[PDB]
């Protein structure tokens, strides 16, 4: 018995050990009662405002499409306090763990940026932080694991199974079933079991409702698409909550696809994998012909997840958002487009969804139409995985 | 076939508990695997409980964890694991088999699929440890089936509405869930109102597990009315011990289940 549907068509539900059953109920009873009270939206709001920034600027981009017809927006997460989107739902997260009474925070983090925006929730609201983080993932993420220790969060490396996001993941849950009645397990995308998925997008969707306002307000009408680059769903899932019913607008995703979907080292499970039972959750993902789950791979770790969230698989399904992919090279070009014509660093993640946006002007220069990328994220922490590629191919 | 019925009408004939070891299928290899669950049947194992190795075993601590990397390492595959449980049936008409699995294995090529071909070898029982009640539904309608016990976990907070699906729904034996967290010998109550309501609701007899790793808590578990107890990470610890030494292994493995399964009577 819950009090929301769990799935998306298909796709959901909630797949753990029976002792982590009575963990999700509360949590999606606190979300739910937290839905219904203006005391705790007005917190939020004022958390959002006041300390993260928000609203986040839509900025014009006119350089990079001169001589067509597309007109293109950023949608500015970039601008957000800690440099990407997710800070938007650790702090809704951090709000419902105290109205949980728990004083203890547990995060998993792979490219370690949710791992970032965890430590700087808990530490301003005064919870206690543990982030399990792959071994591997602990040595090439070495200044997000210094952020983490900065802001006072306890980093701890995780050596099994494959030593990265999805062994962190294990841990997390592992952790959480001895411990939920005083940790709050603050997961960090729009997947794994219900009630996350949902309430990960509930509190990204003000992404989506400020993207709405400002473009009617700048244009006059609706976007003709929202483009988001997806890897575990909660940025484009943000940005596209308040259009689905807008039947208007287009909804693209953008998977990675590394070095190409035919080379079988990418990041696209939704178009591209199987679906499976894991992560909590029944949803496509990168697996073994036996089942065994795979690894998937990006020039952004941020991307690098071999699973999508369950709305995402769903919306795809029934046609209303389309899901495509882009390769490392493609996410470069449209890095260095974006610092050497707009002066903005796009995080490498984000840069997925511009490549794309960029082949749709490209692909059609007279083709009128009005596009909102999401940008996710700054990419200062990418300038040197982007050095290092283009000093290697001799750039 | 009803292998836990017919066990459970010996055992309670004789006054005594089940002793259930749990190893994983092919650790550290499929030949000394197999050797090592002739040993826990020649040495008193009233059931089996096996692991398929998967590469993300959530609900399992340090010691099963790398109970499945040792069979990885051997190249051990869903697909093998199926040959072996076929040949140990072959070998032991009557013992209760029962597996743990992950769903995304039995959910891969099919839920129907899967259990078929646990009735195929041999299978009595299926534990999936990622499937609670609420997500059951084509898991225990396919075991069923197929002549399949679908195994569920009773965890120690189960409220009444837990336990009448639990009763309800499962079959073979009911897994009595000693505490929260996950397996593992190095953290160790079976409370009478579980083990008496599950009775009252007419369950499948209880099996306690998690930490079992000593003589006198199968005792233990008998005396509070639990039809037996299953031990794990404390047989698979031996496996780790001993690897460089697989004869020394089947030996002290001997003795462990020998000392488990004289404290059920
Ligand atoms: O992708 C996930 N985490 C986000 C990590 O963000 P980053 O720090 O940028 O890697 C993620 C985490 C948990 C999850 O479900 C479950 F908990 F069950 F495993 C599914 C996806
Ligand atoms: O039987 C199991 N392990 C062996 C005995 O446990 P231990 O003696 O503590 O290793 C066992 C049973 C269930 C399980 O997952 C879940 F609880 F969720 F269903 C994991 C392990
Ligand atoms: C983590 C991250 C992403 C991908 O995560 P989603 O949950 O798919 O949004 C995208 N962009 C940035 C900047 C990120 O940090
Ligand atoms: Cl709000
Ligand atoms: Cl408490
Ligand atoms: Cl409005
Ligand atoms: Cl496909
Ligand atoms: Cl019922
Ligand atoms: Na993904
Ligand atoms: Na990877």
């Amino acid at each position: 018995t819950t009090l929301l549907n769990p799935y998306f068509g298909e796709f959901g539900g909630m797949y753990v050990p029976q002792i982590l059953m009575p963990a999700l109920n509360q949590l999606e009873e606190a979300f739910v009662s937290a839905q219904k009270d203006p005391e705790f939206q007005a917190q939020f709001a004022d958390l959002l405002k006041n300390y993260a920034g928000r609203p986040t600027a839509l900025t014009k981009c006119q350089n990079i499409t001169a001589g067509t017809r597309t007109t293109l927006y950023l949608k500015r997460e970039d601008l957000l306090h800690g440099g990407a989107h997710k800070t938007n739902q650790v702090l809704g997260q951090a709000l419902l763990a105290k109205r949980m009474g728990k004083s203890e925070i547990i995060a998993e983090t792979g490219a370690g940026q949710h791992g970032v925006a965890s430590a700087l929730a808990s530490a301003l609201l005064g919870l206690k932080c543990r982030i399990y983080m792959g071994a591997k993932d602990v040595e090439r993420q070495s200044p997000n694991v210094f952020r983490m220790r900065l802001m006072g969060a306890e980093v701890i490396p995780v050596h099994s199974g494959s030593a990265t996001l999805k062994d962190a993941c294990n841990e997390a849950l592992r952790d959480w079933s001895g411990s939920y009645e005083t940790a709050h397990y603050m997961l960090g995308t729009a997947a794994g079991p219900h009630p996350y998925p949902t309430i990960v997008r509930e509190f990204q969707r003000m992404i989506g409702e400020e993207t709405k306002a400002q473009i009617l307000d700048k244009e006059g009408r609706l976007p003709d698409a929202v483009i988001a680059c997806v890897g575990g769903g909660s940025n484009a899932i943000g940005m596209f909550a308040d259009f689905i019913n807008d039947t208007s607008v287009g909804l693209i995703g953008v998977e990675p696809g590394g070095h190409g979907i035919e080379t079988g080292e990418h990041g696209a499970p939704l178009k591209h994998g199987r679906v499976g039972i894991y992560f909590g959750m029944k949803a496509p993902m990168m697996q073994t012909a036996d089942g065994q789950i795979e690894e998937s791979y990006s020039i952004s770790a941020g991307l690098d997840f071999p699973s999508v969230g369950p709305q995402h698989a769903y919306l795809n399904s029934i046609g209303r958002a389309d899901y495509v992919s882009i390769t490392d090279d493609e996410a470069l070009e449209a890095f260095k487009t974006l610092c050497r014509h707009e002066g903005i660093i796009p995080a490498l993640e984000s840069s997925h969804a511009l490549a794309h946006a960029l082949k749709m002007m490209r692909e059609q220069p007279e083709k009128e139409q009005l596009l909102v990328v999401n940008l996710s994220g700054r990419g200062d922490k990418d300038i040197f995985t982007v050095h290092d590629i283009l000093k290697a191919r001799g750039e | 076939m009803e292998r836990y019925e017919n066990l459970f009408a010996q055992l309670n004939d004789r006054r005594e508990g089940a002793f259930v070891p749990f190893v994983t299928l092919g650790d550290p290899g499929i030949e000394q695997s197999l050797k090592i669950i002739d040993t826990l049947i020649d040495a008193g194992a009233d059931a089996l409980e096996l692991g398929v190795p998967f590469s993300d075993p959530l609900a399992d601590g340090p010691t099963i964890q790398n109970a499945n990397l040792r069979a990885f390492a051997a190249g051990v595959t869903p697909a093998q694991c199926f040959e072996m449980l076929a040949l140990i049936r072959e070998k032991h008409p009557t013992i209760p088999i029962g597996l743990l699995m992950y769903a995304n294995l039995v959910f891969n090529n099919g839920i129907d699929a899967f259990y078929a071909r646990c009735e195929q070898v041999g299978v009595d029982s299926v534990l999936v440890a990622d499937v609670p009640v609420e997500e059951s539904a084509p898991f225990r309608q396919a075991a069923l089936r197929h002549n399949i016990a679908p195994i569920f976990i009773c965890p120690p907070n189960a409220d009444d509405d837990l336990l009448r699906q639990v009763a309800s729904y499962g079959r073979g034996y009911t897994y009595l869930l000693s505490r929260s967290g996950v397996t593992g010998a190095e953290n160790r109550l079976p409370l009478h109102h579980l083990i008496e309501k599950l009775k009252e609701y007419h369950a499948a007899p209880a099996l306690q597990g998690f930490g079992i790793s000593s003589p006198e808590q199968v005792s233990a578990a008998v005396r509070a009315g639990a039809a037996g107890a299953i031990s794990g990470s404390a047989i698979v610890k031996i496996i780790e011990k001993n690897l460089a030494s697989p004869k020394q292994m089947l030996a002290e493995l001997r003795s462990f289940v020998s000392a488990m399964k004289a404290a059920s009577r």
